[PDB]
């Protein structure tokens, strides 16, 4: 991901 | 000497102060926290719980929970905690020196009010108590005694009309939507931008950007077509970590939810709706004051933009002939324990304060008797 | 147009009400104006009528709600237990 | 040959069959349900509107609409499909050549039956059709040709004293509560307990346990006390999903509304009040003849102990000389198709239809000089 | 609550 978690 | 203890015990939040006063003395989120990983160096601060503003600082490591969901008490092991936090750490005063006002939401389940009574006077042994109402408490302080209050908390909403200063209680309307429900929305709309929060840690930091970015818009398609003709309305907002997320769009879909619970997956309708339909529940000869004082009121309600979206929808809904005036006080997040406040001080009210004999007469079910 | 009427069953109601009417009209032989004073008078006993069946219809929520009300605005009995509560709105209003 | 439908057709529920019969051949929920969410699997079809049984049975994805409410039409279109449901899925037949009787409940506005004969006649293009009064027949169900029938749908209540066949049009009284009020009562009163139903789905949950555990008490203070002092009024249901509510008090608060319409936020008089309105506004030389053939009919009462405290009621307003007697028979919900059955096998009533010749010479207006 | 949404 872009916020929170990786991805 | 003695003075009267004002507690709003609202859902999300809980705000507390002595009667007589413009303002609640302290104001602290109902969240109790507790650790989930296994501390490694004992002896330097471990408490089993921590509750309040620790309980919103030492976020990080906590699992948070609230005591109230929906207006209703859901553990009461934990509503126990957030009393005794209430009383003995931040006003510091014992509650068997001074009368305790508790509010209460309409319509809310039988045993709620029944097991409030029992815990204030077995546990904190009180002397006096009242079970009031939380909406009517807003039309009081408001300065007005006819007219329909719009009270929408963090559990609950709800729209009560009261004329004269006696409540209609055959046309309280009730709605389980709330600034929570909001909350879970933006968790979920935030996903299409990139953004994953779902820890009960970072429902706090979506549930500031809520508070902080997101604005009703007054005509929903066309902001909608505003924001996909030109980038103007993100904003960037700085988590704990210090990234830069960027919301636009996003910033009135989330209470866009109030005006339409089909967001929501709800089926009830908005909070125009509602409160148009508890008002043509009223008697037709006084609804003529009613579209003149319909106030709004708690925390969800103070987004930028409600009150002319509201007054556009009622006056879309209601007839041309009547005159719609929402009124919106600048300071409608405390207003429920302002005419708390407002009414415990009322030498007319010293009667009303169900008494300790007066409990040990008929169990905890007198309170279904005296509180309206 | 008078009108008075008397029921007296276990108790006496009793109607009185009379209305003035006045109009004009064009004349022509006798036999067609008296089909316009009937006309006039068909129509005006008509509304009449008509206007004491509405009312009859509206009394009990304007002119008989006026004097007691059926109800009250809580739109349920009064609870004798509270009593001292339906105060307090009018003690704001001294406040 | 052909064989004249009947159709009901009230609120709440559609009874219509062949006319001959002891029986309505298709007893189905007048309803109509829209899909509340988008489908996302093809080639299994998907209807924009399911009706009548079809639409009670799926409700979990549906918004019920009643295309009737308080007997008054309140969205003509979706009445159509009803229509259309009732003569080519439920009867299986076409209307084109079948004379049918409706029935309507008294003193609805004149334009309801206007459009009424309107659209069967226009769109069905059925050969000829006739419209009665939906209490009448009921007394014609019992064979009395006197007596004052008290009908009380699932959406409105009417008491009509009928003597030697010609209804007396300045005693019926008309009264808005019913069973779909007893409905919205119930549901407010069970969230006491904590049982929210508030969705249109959940209602049909409500109505089958108001249809199945409800009953009216012979005292109502002194059940209250015996619901108050012990536990042997409580009963158990089974919700669809599993769950087991237990509901107390609250089996006898919903129907006692049909005696006190204080409890639902109603002005009215009761049922009782009603009926005894009913035989006093009448002659005195046949208020006797009703207070001893005094007979119920429709769904909303067919509560068990509803003629015990009727008698009683009626006994304790009337006078000391008259003759109580409740005729109740066991199948009071069909009583008003039943009677249409008979009514149009008469080999005397067949000079009475509106016939399509009759309509197009006379317009829709002939129904108001035609039907009593 | 107990029946029909969570708390
Ligand atoms: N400007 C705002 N925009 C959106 N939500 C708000 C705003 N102000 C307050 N709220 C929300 O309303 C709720 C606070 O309402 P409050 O009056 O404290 O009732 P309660 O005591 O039940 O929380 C919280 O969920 C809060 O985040
Ligand atoms: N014993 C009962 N208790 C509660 N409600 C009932 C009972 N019997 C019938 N009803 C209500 O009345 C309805 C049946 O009414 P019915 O005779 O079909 O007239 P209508 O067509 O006007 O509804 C039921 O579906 C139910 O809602
Ligand atoms: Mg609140
Ligand atoms: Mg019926």
């Amino acid at each position: 991901w872009x916020a929170x978690c990786p991805a | 000497d003695i003075a009267a203890l004002v507690v709003d015990n609202g859902s999300g939040m809980c705000k507390a102060g002595f009667a007589g006063d413009d303002a609640p003395r302290a104001v602290f989120p109902s969240i109790v926290g507790r650790p989930r990983h296994q501390g490694v160096m004992v002896g330097m601060g471990q408490k089993d719980s921590y509750v309040g503003d620790e309980a919103q600082s030492k976020r990080g490591i906590l699992t948070l929970k609230y005591p109230i969901e929906h207006g209703i008490v859901t553990n009461w092991d934990d509503m126990e905690k957030i009393w005794h936090h209430t009383f003995y750490n931040e006003l510091r005063v014992a509650p068997e020196e001074h009368p305790v006002l508790l509010t209460e939401a309409p319509l809310n389940p039988k045993a709620n009010r029944e097991k409030m009574t029992q815990i204030m006077f077995e546990t904190f042994n009180t002397p006096a108590m009242y079970v009031a109402i939380q909406a009517v408490l807003s039309l009081y302080a408001s300065g007005r005694t006819t007219g329909i209050v719009m009270d929408s908390g963090d559990g609950v909403t709800h729209t009560v009309p009261i004329y004269e200063g006696y409540a209609l209680p055959h046309a309280i309307l009730r709605l389980d939507l709330a600034g929570r429900d909001l909350t879970d929305y933006l968790m979920k709309i935030l996903t299409e931008r990139g953004y994953s929060f779902t820890t009960t840690a970072e429902r706090e930091i979506v549930r500031d950007i809520k508070e902080k970015l997101c604005y009703v818009a007054l005509d929903f398609e066309q902001e909608m077509a505003t924001a996909a003709s030109s980038s103007s309305l993100e904003k960037s907002y700085e988590l704990p970590d210090g990234q830069v997320i960027t919301i636009g769009n996003e910033r009135f879909r989330c209470p866009e939810a109030l005006f339409q619970p089909s967001f929501l997956g709800m089926e009830s309708c908005g909070i125009h709706e509602t409160t148009f339909n508890s008002i043509m529940k009223c008697d037709v000869d006084i609804r003529k004051d009613l579209y003149a004082n319909t106030v709004l009121s708690g925390g969800t309600t103070m987004y930028p933009g409600i009150a002319d979206r509201m007054q556009k929808e009622i006056t879309a809904l209601a007839p041309s002939t009547m005159k719609i005036k929402i009124i919106a006080p600048p300071e409608r997040k405390y207003s429920v324990w302002i005419g708390g406040s407002i009414l415990a001080s009322l030498s007319t009210f010293q009667q009303m304060w169900i008494s300790k004999q007066e409990y040990d007469e008929s169990g905890p079910s007198i309170v279904h008797r005296k509180c309206f | 147009l008078k009108i008075q009427v008397h029921y007296y069953e276990d108790g006496n109601v009793q109607l009185v009400s009379h209305k003035d009417v006045q109009d004009s009209v064009t004349v022509s032989n006798e036999v067609q104006t008296t089909k316009e004073f009937i006309k006039i008078i068909e129509s005006a006993e008509n509304e009449y009528q008509t206007a004491i069946s509405e009312n009859y219809q509206t009394m009990s929520d304007t002119t008989f709600k006026a004097l007691r009300r059926q109800l009250p605005v809580t739109r349920t009995k009064i609870d004798w237990n509270k009593i001292l509560s339906y105060k307090i709105g009018k003690e704001m209003q001294n406040a």
